[PDB]
């Protein structure tokens, strides 16, 4: 009914809402994941900068 | 009543006769309304079970033949927007095009508030047209 | 000689020799199929000796029907029937079979099914028939002569917005 | 009538929607119990002898068989409507139409996710077998990285 149907694609915008995130989930952790060897590179530079 | 009118123009004069209607629904509304007095059990939304046929015999008689033609536009009142309602559902299967209206588009001030997407037509093939 | 039992286990009738002659005595292969159908309903299943009848039908009968039927083709009725066979019965066919689709592609002409036909034979059974390999090739080297190698529309030359497509 | 007689038919409804509609009309007419959406409890009895009817005889009674192609709407994808689900329960695999990919221009609209055959792959030509063994994976892969 009107009802069902307004509960319906309340519940399937929300279902696409959490697909999106997901796939900005996914490109941010690839970016994180591809600048995380920073740590292994970092904390040498600014020695004399102290 | 003005169905037979066009019948008879139709074919005992073999014109192309245009058919206004506004609106069908009420039809529907009025035998519900007297289902129940009749002695016949609603069926479902509180509609008469014999919906189905009674708008059939309608929707058949109203036709273009060999001795003439008609050309019929009716308007369809979907109560509370609800498209799922029986006697639109019904009507569906007895049209060639159906243009649906949206209240959000008449909202957005897109006049006529047409639905492109819930639209459709026979006659949308390349053989027939350009 | 021995019994053979159905998909529930049930026996079946291996006596096809009724069914054998009258296949040999229909006119057109229509009938055999009829007359398989028969054999099916009356429990009776087919076996290689009737499905090659039923190939010596299709290569001797006329026509498909008394009348003109369009579009049809012996070749694949005996290509249908070897699929059943094969596929929904579990029947290896013999050379007899092969050697009766070759002749036909022979008699028709069709020198490309016959040059496939060989292949399977060679592959499969042991060789195939020097006679009809031999027609298969004076058949082509004739539609090569007369300019029927292949079709006319094909060796048409058409450009990008040439091809009138319909 | 072919069926029996060793011979392979075709029956295609359109559409058992219909058919129920007009059931219901006739029992509440003849004042007979009705259940949900007032069809009585007798539709789905009739909709499974209508399509068990189809079946695929053995070698031995003919080798004839009845392929069922039933027809269904569903209002704004409301799949779980009284009849939709009976039919869906009794049929041995559905093909699910979408309107978005039919606007969108896949015609046929054919929606995979929604669309099955309980039969499998048994029912397939060894070579449309052999490829569809290849092409179903390859389409999971594809939906899943889209």
């Amino acid at each position: 009914s009107g009802k069902l149907r307004l509960y319906k694609e309340k519940l399937e915008g929300y279902n696409r809402f959490y697909s999106i995130v997901k796939t900005i989930k996914m490109v941010t952790l690839a970016k994180y994941r591809a600048a995380q060897g920073r740590i292994r590179t970092r904390d040498f530079s600014l020695r004399y900068t102290e | 009543s003005a169905l037979t009118m066009a019948e008879y123009f139709r074919d005992v004069e073999g014109q192309d006769v245009l058919l206004f209607i506004d609106n069908i629904f009420r039809f529907t509304q009025a035998n519900s309304e007297v289902s129940a007095l009749l002695g016949r059990i609603p069926a479902a939304v509180g509609y008469q079970p014999t919906l189905a046929e009674d708008l059939g015999q309608l929707q058949e008689r109203i036709t273009s033949t060999t001795k003439g033609s008609i050309t019929s536009v009716q308007a369809v009142y979907v109560p509370a927007d609800d498209i799922t309602d029986p006697a639109p559902a019904t009507t569906f299967s007895h049209l060639d095009a159906t243009t649906v209206l949206d209240r959000a588009v008449a909202e957005s001030g897109i006049y006529p508030a047409v639905n492109p997407l819930e639209c459709a037509s026979r006659i949308m093939d390349p053989d027939v047209i350009s | 000689a021995a019994k053979k039992y159905d998909l529930f286990g049930y026996e079946v009738d291996t006596n096809t020799a009724p069914w054998i002659e009258k296949i040999k005595k229909c006119k057109y292969y229509d009938e055999a199929g009829e007359v398989l159908v028969n054999m099916n309903v009356s429990n009776c299943p087919p076996d290689i000796a009737t499905y090659n009848a039923t190939l010596q039908c299709i290569y001797q009968s006329p026509s498909k029907q008394s009348t003109p039927v369009d579009n049809e083709s012996k070749f694949c009725a005996m290509m249908d029937l070897l699929e059943e066979m094969q596929h929904r019965n579990r029947l290896k066919p013999n050379e007899e079979s092969w050697t009766w689709v070759m002749k036909e592609c022979v008699k028709s002409g069709q020198f490309r099914l016959g040059y496939c036909i060989q292949q399977v034979m060679e592959t499969e059974c042991k060789g195939c028939p020097a006679d009809l390999v031999k027609a298969n090739e004076a058949n082509a080297q004739k539609a090569k002569t007369e300019g029927k190698e292949h079709p006319g529309h094909l060796s048409q030359q058409a450009g990008l917005f040439d091809v009138k497509v319909e | 009538y072919f069926m029996n007689r060793g011979r392979h038919c075709l029956c295609v409804y359109d559409d058992l929607s219909k058919q129920a509609v007009a059931y219901r009309q006739i029992s509440l007419l003849l004042r007979r119990p009705p259940g949900r959406e007032a069809y009585p409890g007798d539709v789905f009895y009739l909709h499974s002898r209508l399509l068990e009817r189809a079946a695929m005889l053995s070698p031995g009674k003919g080798g004839g068989s009845v392929t069922a192609l039933p027809i269904v709407e569903t209002l704004s994808n409301d799949v779980t409507a009284y009849i939709v689900t009976n039919v869906i329960s009794i049929t041995d695999g559905q093909i699910y139409l979408d309107t978005k990919l039919f606007t969108g221009g896949q015609r046929p609209a054919v929606n995979i996710g929604l669309s099955v055959s309980r039969v499998g792959s048994s029912a397939q030509n060894a070579a449309m077998k052999g490829v569809a063994g290849k092409l179903k994976g390859i389409l999971a892969e594809y939906r899943k990285l889209a």
